[PDB]
């Protein structure tokens, strides 16, 4: 980012077949 | 119920996924000139999941 006008973590585009959408000093994930 | 459908050639594909497959609203439209399935059947389509 230099707002995040950039995605460049991938870089070509496939099936797709999925996608979700949702709301996003210790934050534990599993 | 769309407007324009693309040519045989280059026929559009759409993907359906996370909703409730209510195949009954399907026959609302005009009587279809063919209804054709294959492995599947047509009178409990709702009944089964894929
Ligand atoms: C959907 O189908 C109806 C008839 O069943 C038609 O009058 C209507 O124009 C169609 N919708 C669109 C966006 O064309």
């Amino acid at each position: 980012v230099y707002m995040e006008s950039e995605f460049r973590v991938y870089s070509s585009a496939n099936n797709c077949t999925f996608e979700y959408v949702s709301q996003p000093n210790l934050r534990e994930f599993v | 119920n769309a407007t324009t459908f693309a040519s045989v050639y280059a026929w559009n594909r759409k993907r359906i996924s996370n909703c409730v497959a209510d195949y009954s609203v399907i026959y609302n439209f005009a009587p279809f000139f063919a209804f054709k399935c294959y492995g599947v059947s047509p009178t409990k389509l709702n009944d089964l999941c894929f």
